[PDB]
RNA sequence: UUCAAAUGAGAACUUUGAAGACUGAAGUGGGGAAAGGUUCCACGUCAACAGCAGUUGGACGUGGGUUAGUCGAUCCUAAGAGAUGGGGAAGCUCCGUUUCAAAGGCCUGAUUUUAUGCAGGCCACCAUCGAAAGGGAAUCCGGUUAAGAUUCCGGAACCUGGAUAUGGAUUCUUCACGGUAACGUAACUGAAUGUGGAGACGUCGGCGCGAGCCCUGGGAGGAGUUAUCUUUUCUUCUUAACAGCUUAUCACCCCGGAAUUGGUUUAUCCGGAGAUGGGGUCUUAUGGCUGGAAGAGGCCAGCACCUUUGCUGGCUCCGGUGCGCUUGUGACGGCCCGUGAAAAUCCACAGGAAGGAAUAGUUUUCAUGCCAGGUCGUACUGAUAACCGCAGCAGGUCUCCAAGGUGAACAGCCUCUAGUUGAUAGAAUAAUGUAGAUAAGGGAAGUCGGCAAAAUAGAUCCGUAACUUCGGGAUAAGGAUUGGCUCUAAGGGUCGGGUACGAUCAACUUAGAACUGGUACGGACAAGGGGAAUCUGACUGUCUAAUUAAAACAUAGCAUUGCGAUGGUCAGAAAGUGAUGUUGACGCAAU
RNA sequence: AUGGUGAACUAUGCCUGAAUAGGGUGAAGCCAGAGGAAACUCUGGUGGAGGCUCGUAGCGGUUCUGACGUGCAAAUCGAUC
């Protein structure tokens, strides 16, 4: 249901005990008016509801990835 | 442009009830439908709501009154009357 | 086909009409339309100096 | 034959009054201790139409002498009082319109409202619209107040009983045609079951005494006895009279 | 009738069970001598009355 | 052309049985029941809607915060500001009119 | 209605394919309420039943099938019903419902023998039944079955009760700051008592806006047609509840101080009780973008193979229009001797009893976290066969959704989607029929009587008498016109212009002019006969279900009668009984 | 005669719900204009009134004294209304 943008928060989130599993999603898009682009959207399921993060550049996407907290049980795509 | 020698308000019966009885309900109608001036604010803002009731748009005075009228005679001169009378008492 | 030529006026003679002018198009619905475009051709017109309030004004009740 | 329809009208079933959206009964103030002694004040809060009435209520609100609340009451409307007036109530209240006083508090000529018939019945005579009651005369030893009621009737009440100051508002209601049998229609559908009428000249004669014949006729006397008995009272029951009334009315 | 009370289905019920042929293997007892069961009732010929 | 039914069983077109037409996810029309739209909280003075206040019906306010139900003046989610305004003055005015009338009448009490 | 195939001992009637039609979204479509009760669905299957038949069935036999914290019931109150202290009645029982009654239960404090006795102060509200259309806490989409699904599966939510910890917020000025103000907010203590709001409310009219539908351009796909013609015809291109931000007519605040009165609606209402102007505040209906959410669904292409049935790819995009249609909603306006429910329940405010920090307190109306949500209904029909009429009866029976053309139109007539193509059959076409049409000349001579039938009709223009309550009579009467095609003319929107015009996009409406045809053109459908008088009821309305619709009844209007409550009229066997009466002569009752 | 059972039809009241193509007419209110010495009188708009009117659905049941009259039917069917 919930939008975050706030990568700091996003981390705080990916560590509450609740937080079991989470997902990333992979969306080929276009960008302004000429070519495509790699978005990435970062979903953790909290209890009560499903916070969802995208991060629009496939830099940030990489690095974000590899923080995920290695008991998270990330479902990829 | 005149729409009618004389019916006025009256036209919407059409030709029924009897021209005496569409007189009576003319006169009565134009009473009750009529704006009236508003004694606290003193804009003629007052419209009738139900036989009796008369209320101001403006500053929303009710003022209870005449069936179609704001003020009936009976009414008025009863008020004087105890204006009068009431003039002996402190007097 | 048919649409066209009637947007060409085809198919429009009295021959052709059954209701009556004003089930057509309602004489009301003429004069709000032609209402709304001279209050507010005033209300521009005013509001660019082309006229003067006090112009307008009467231009208004007299539209 | 059959029990005829006047006789029905009494055991109220199709017969009963059209209640559901009264506003509640009318009615002065419990006479306590303060409107026996002082005055009380409250503010006309609403005045407000009563369907199936043809004068418009007051909403009036006072406070509460033995607890912190506000008491609520349903007035009458007399012409001219109005939403947020002051309204005083009390053996020493002020002669004004919409106040309430004591007959015996009010001198000769004084024109009050819904009065009661003895002192404390919160409200009794004239209380349809337009109508009044004229005080006429007192008798200050056993204290007594006489008056004259919208009927012509003069009485004589106690001096304690109650009544307010002015007439009751909506006034003149009747001198308007109702022109349709519609409006008849919708007039009655808030009162009670009573419209429309038929003749009982116009029934046969299980039906009524005035029914059958191969004419429409009465065939007696309209003018019934007192004494007469269920079934047999329908016309002009007690007659002293009969016949255009003549001459100009009005109690000498 | 679509939207029933427990006691209303619990008849319903009580009357699917009742309509069955006879069990054969009673015609074959002893002195039986109920040849096919008499009281088998029909929606389209015989109303419950509830 | 893509017609709709009631979702519930009632069939009739009652206060509480109002439908919206939407169209899903899966490209069809659907039904939807409606809930009857809330009022606008009153003026216990005037009577006009009193701004800053949430409209909901009513036992959908125990599910909303505090700060729906408020302004933060004197009499803040009760009466209208205006409404508020003529209290104080009035009040103050009375108030002040009471000493007024007790040291007019005082003088009267030992003039006379 | 027809051809063929398949199946079967058997085929006009079953199944499948083809063809011809129909219902024509006011449905022969898609669902429901009452009622039925298994009729639903599968397998088997024809003795009876389906007024021919039967391999088929709502039949017969044997089985399967109805899944809920959120949909209903359950709760609330309505007309009304109805216990209880009582009062009548020989009594079955009648009356009364807050009444002539000693009518009861909550909040916490008092216990640290202990479990719950008394200590305050309240509150005097005095049953209960009565709505599956009224009120009302909370759920949505996708998928799935032979037959269930807002109920299962997947995913994503929300409400109510109960538990509670962590973070945040608050406090040394203890119970937050900010804004002149309308008021803002992630929070920001609050008992008794009081008060306010919500729940909560008529009908019609135009106007404004939303939604879905309808019309339509570009593009990316699939289909159809192609002797000829058509950059063509048909079709797919979708986005739920919920959540973040945003978004509004109305209303309101600050500045200001108005005659040359201004502002202003289609509809004439507003301003020194402060307009117009400028600048702000608020409701969040509704819409936008994002989250949900492309992973779904929709449409294609390319390989795989008896199989479960897969596997892999793509594309699912950008716009236009409006007195359109349906529905919703707002700001207004008309109307009344009519002014158009109640209760449960939820919140707020006024109040300030009380409780509470600095060596550390207060806070669950902020966030996040944990647990639980019982009971009954849920299948299907809803009607020219599942209900009621003895029946599979041309009858009756409450309701929601609603496409294209023509046209004023939810009319008639043709059509798409969906659904039907069921109603014994064959061969002939005598009389007499029923139902549908036409007739030369005459034109009511027929007949009790123009009964029946015929005639008239749409729209635009022209023209319209007596009489009248001046509103009508009136479409009075009487006339002309009306197709096709091809042109001209008039009626609009959006923009930048120092402090006269230009450029652009999008709509049928109306009028006029040519041309043209076997003089036809509201070309089918649709659609008033008119006039002059007499009798009679004023009118609209009402009744003899099934031989009388009328001049009968009603009605408004007129007039008469009774009555001031210790009453009039009327109910009851009686009564501490009842209707009018939530009443009061501008009223109730009776003619 | 005595004691019982019915308002599932239907009559009337009450409570709570629902429903009703498209046209014709053009009442109050309101704007602008014209005449007149004056009193006052006219014209064009706007607006959208009515137990108003044409006419579906609805509700009704007038005529054919039509069909049927061992019926589809113990009241129906068709046209007209
Ligand atoms: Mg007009
Ligand atoms: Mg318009
Ligand atoms: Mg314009
Ligand atoms: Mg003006
Ligand atoms: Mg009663
Ligand atoms: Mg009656
Ligand atoms: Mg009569
Ligand atoms: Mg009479
Ligand atoms: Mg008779
Ligand atoms: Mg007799
Ligand atoms: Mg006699
Ligand atoms: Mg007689
Ligand atoms: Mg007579
Ligand atoms: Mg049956
Ligand atoms: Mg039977
Ligand atoms: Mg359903
Ligand atoms: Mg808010
Ligand atoms: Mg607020
Ligand atoms: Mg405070
Ligand atoms: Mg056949
Ligand atoms: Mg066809
Ligand atoms: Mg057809
Ligand atoms: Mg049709
Ligand atoms: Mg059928
Ligand atoms: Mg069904
Ligand atoms: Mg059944
Ligand atoms: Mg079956
Ligand atoms: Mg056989
Ligand atoms: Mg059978
Ligand atoms: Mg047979
Ligand atoms: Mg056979
Ligand atoms: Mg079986
Ligand atoms: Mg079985
Ligand atoms: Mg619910
Ligand atoms: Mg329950
Ligand atoms: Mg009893
Ligand atoms: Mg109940
Ligand atoms: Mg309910
Ligand atoms: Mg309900
Ligand atoms: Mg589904
Ligand atoms: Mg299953
Ligand atoms: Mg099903
Ligand atoms: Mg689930
Ligand atoms: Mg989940
Ligand atoms: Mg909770
Ligand atoms: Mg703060
Ligand atoms: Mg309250
Ligand atoms: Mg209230
Ligand atoms: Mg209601
Ligand atoms: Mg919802
Ligand atoms: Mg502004
Ligand atoms: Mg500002
Ligand atoms: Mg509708
Ligand atoms: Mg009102
Ligand atoms: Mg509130
Ligand atoms: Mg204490
Ligand atoms: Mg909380
Ligand atoms: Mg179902
Ligand atoms: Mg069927
Ligand atoms: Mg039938
Ligand atoms: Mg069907
Ligand atoms: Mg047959
Ligand atoms: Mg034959
Ligand atoms: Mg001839
Ligand atoms: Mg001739
Ligand atoms: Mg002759
Ligand atoms: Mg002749
Ligand atoms: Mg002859
Ligand atoms: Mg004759
Ligand atoms: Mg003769
Ligand atoms: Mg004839
Ligand atoms: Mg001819
Ligand atoms: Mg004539
Ligand atoms: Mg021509
Ligand atoms: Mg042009
Ligand atoms: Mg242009
Ligand atoms: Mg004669
Ligand atoms: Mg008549
Ligand atoms: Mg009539
Ligand atoms: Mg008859
Ligand atoms: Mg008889
Ligand atoms: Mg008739
Ligand atoms: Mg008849
Ligand atoms: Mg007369
Ligand atoms: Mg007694
Ligand atoms: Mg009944
Ligand atoms: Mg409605
Ligand atoms: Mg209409
Ligand atoms: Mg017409
Ligand atoms: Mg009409
Ligand atoms: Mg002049
Ligand atoms: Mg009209
Ligand atoms: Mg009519
Ligand atoms: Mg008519
Ligand atoms: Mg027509
Ligand atoms: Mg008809
Ligand atoms: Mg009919
Ligand atoms: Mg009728
Ligand atoms: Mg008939
Ligand atoms: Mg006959
Ligand atoms: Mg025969
Ligand atoms: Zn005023």
């Amino acid at each position: 249901a919930r939008e975050i943008t706030d990568i700091k928060q996003f981390l705080e989130l990916t560590r509450r005990a609740d937080v079991k599993t989470a997902t990333v999603k992979i969306n080929k898009k276009l960008n302004k008016a000429g070519k495509p682009f790699r978005q990435t959207k970062f979903k953790v399921r909290g209890s009560s509801s499903l916070y969802t993060l995208v991060i629009n550049d496939a830099g940030k996407a990489k690095k974000l990835i590899q923080s995920l907290p290695p008991t998270l049980k990330v479902n990829r795509l | 442009a005149k729409r009618t020698k004389k019916v006025g308000i009256t036209g919407k019966y059409g030709v029924r009830y009897g021209s005496s009885l569409r007189r009576q309900v003319k006169k009565l109608e134009i009473q009750q439908h009529a704006r009236y001036d508003c004694s606290f604010c003193g804009k003629k803002t007052v419209k009738r709501g139900a036989a009796g009731i008369w209320t101001c748009s403006c500053c929303k005075k009710t003022v209870a009154g005449g069936a179609y009228t704001v003020s009936t005679a009976a009414a008025a001169t009863v008020r004087s009357t105890i204006r009068r009378l009431r003039e002996m008492v402190e007097a | 086909a048919h649409a066209q030529s009637k947007r060409e006026g085809r198919h429009s003679g009295y021959g052709k009409r059954k209701g009556t002018r004003e089930a057509r198009l309602p004489s009301q619905v003429v004069w709000i339309r032609r209402l709304r475009v001279l209050r507010r051709l005033l209300a521009k017109y005013r509001d660019a100096g082309k006229i003067d309030k006090h112009l307008y004004h009467v231009l208004y009740k007299e539209s | 034959g059959r029990v005829i329809r006047n006789q029905r009208k009494g055991a109220g079933s199709i017969f009963t009054s059209h209640t559901r959206l009264r506003q509640g009964a009318a009615k002065l103030r419990t006479l306590d201790y303060a409107e026996r002694h002082g005055y009380i004040r409250g503010i006309v809060k609403q005045i407000v139409h009563d369907s199936g009435r043809g004068a418009p209520l007051a909403k009036v609100v006072f406070r509460d002498p033995y607890k912190y609340r506000l008491r609520e009451e349903i007035f009458i409307a007399n012409e001219g009082v109005h939403t947020g007036q002051f309204i005083y109530a009390g053996k020493k209240a002020s002669l004004n319109v919409g106040n309430v006083l004591p007959l015996g508090s009010v001198p000769e000529g004084t024109i009050v409202s819904n009065v009661e018939e003895k002192p404390g019945d919160r409200g009794a005579l004239a209380r349809a619209s337009g109508n009044y009651v004229i005080i006429i005369g007192h008798n200050p030893d056993e204290n007594k107040t006489r008056v004259r009621l919208p009927s012509g009737a003069k009485k004589v009440i106690s001096s304690d009983a109650r009544g307010v100051i002015g007439v009751i508002a909506g006034g003149g209601r009747v001198d308007k045609p109702l022109l349709k049998a519609g409006r008849a229609f919708h007039k009655y559908r808030l009162k009670r079951n009573s419209w429309p009428k038929t003749r009982g000249v116009a029934m046969n004669p299980v039906d009524h005494p005035h029914g059958g014949g191969n004419h429409q006729h009465i065939g007696k006397a309209s003018t019934i006895s007192r004494g007469a008995v269920s079934g047999q009272k329908a016309g002009l029951i007690a007659a002293r009279r009969t016949g255009l009334l003549r001459g100009s009315q009005k109690t000498q | 009738a679509a939207q029933k009370s427990f006691r209303i289905k619990q008849k319903m019920a009580k009357a699917k069970k009742q309509n069955r042929p006879l069990p054969q293997w009673i015609r074959l007892r002893t002195n039986n001598t109920i040849r096919y069961n008499a009281k088998r009732r029909n929606w389209r010929r015989t109303k419950m009355n509830i | 052309a893509q017609r709709v039914t009631f979702r519930r069983r009632n069939p009739y077109n009652t206060r509480s049985n109002k439908i919206k037409v939407v169209k899903t996810p899966g490209g069809i029309l659907r039904a939807q029941h409606v809930k009857k739209l809330a009022t606008r909280p009153k003026c216990g003075d005037c009577g006009s809607a009193l701004q800053g206040i949430s409209t909901l019906r009513p036992r959908q306010y125990a599910t909303v915060s505090k700060t729906h139900k408020t302004v933060s003046r004197a009499y803040g989610g009760s009466r209208c500001a205006n409404c508020v305004k003529e209290r104080i003055i009035r009040a103050f005015l009375i108030e002040e009119q009471k000493i007024v009338k007790k040291v007019v009448k005082e003088q009267t009490e030992a003039a006379k």
